[PDB]
């Protein structure tokens, strides 16, 4: 597609503001540690980073990047600054240039993670607004799902 | 089909209509319960209204806010817990062929 980025691009890559306006809405409801507190440990990011290429529930074997005690760090240096400071694009900085060789998180496993956690409006606009495809199906039951009318 | 605005995206005058109007029927916990939010979201929602915020309100916050739902999926909700008033306070924004259900 002519999207502006694609499944493989990492995350470090995509332009500074894009990644401020998804920050932006993992800011609400300190939905970032939702998101922090399941991306997988050692994921070969490339190969995760298509389409049903990342499988959460085998990922995780691995165990998880960050724990609690991570996401703490972020809380307490946003705290000492103005209460208008982005927690979540602090944790983006932190999550974007981790990892080594392959390891670097990119857009398609973001969006994935994304999904897992039930993000469906930071999910959405990762689908549309940068990858150009239609938004992610969502389930049948819980909070996500949508309600037919009779 | 579905071609309302998002919840997070209605203007604020109907906004403080529709949360004034559910608060005073206090209805926030049905309508948690309704579409399943987790202890955590329904702590929150219990918690700011404690502190003397809109329980309703909190409840689009986190519902709208996170899931992205539309008003036409909030139409529907007020429709399955047939709170009616709500829905006639949405009307507006939501398509003329579903205001029968009102």
């Amino acid at each position: 597609l002519s999207s502006k980025y694609s499944r493989n691009t990492e995350l470090r890559r995509v332009e500074d503001n894009d990644i401020y306006r998804l920050a932006k809405i993992l800011d609400e409801n300190s939905c970032w540690r939702k998101l922090m507190s399941i991306i997988p440990k050692g994921m070969d990011v490339q190969a995760c980073s298509g389409a049903g290429c990342l499988n959460f529930p085998a990922e995780i074997k691995k165990g998880f990047k960050y724990t609690a005690q991570d996401v703490f760090q972020i809380d307490e240096a946003a705290n000492r600054l103005p209460p208008d400071q982005s927690k979540s694009q602090m944790m983006i900085d932190e999550w974007k240039t981790s990892g080594k060789l392959n390891e670097r998180p990119t857009v398609g496993v973001l969006l994935q993670l994304l999904v897992q956690a039930e993000l469906f409006s930071a999910a959405d606009f990762v689908a549309l607004d940068f990858l150009n495809e239609s938004t992610p199906a969502r389930p049948v039951d819980g909070p996500g799902a949508l309600i037919s009318l009779e | 089909l579905d071609n309302t605005m998002a919840i997070r995206l209605l203007p604020l005058p109907v906004r403080a209509q529709l949360c004034a109007h559910l608060d005073a029927l206090d209805v926030w916990q049905q309508l948690a319960t309704a579409v399943k939010l987790y202890p955590d979201q329904v702590e929150q929602i219990s918690s700011q209204k404690q502190r003397g915020r809109s329980a309703s309100n909190e409840f689009l916050n986190i519902w709208g806010g996170q899931y992205n739902h539309t008003v036409q999926t909030l139409f529907a909700l007020f429709k399955k817990l047939k709170l009616h008033n709500a829905m006639r306070l949405i009307k507006d924004y939501v398509s003329e062929d579903l205001h029968k259900y009102i």
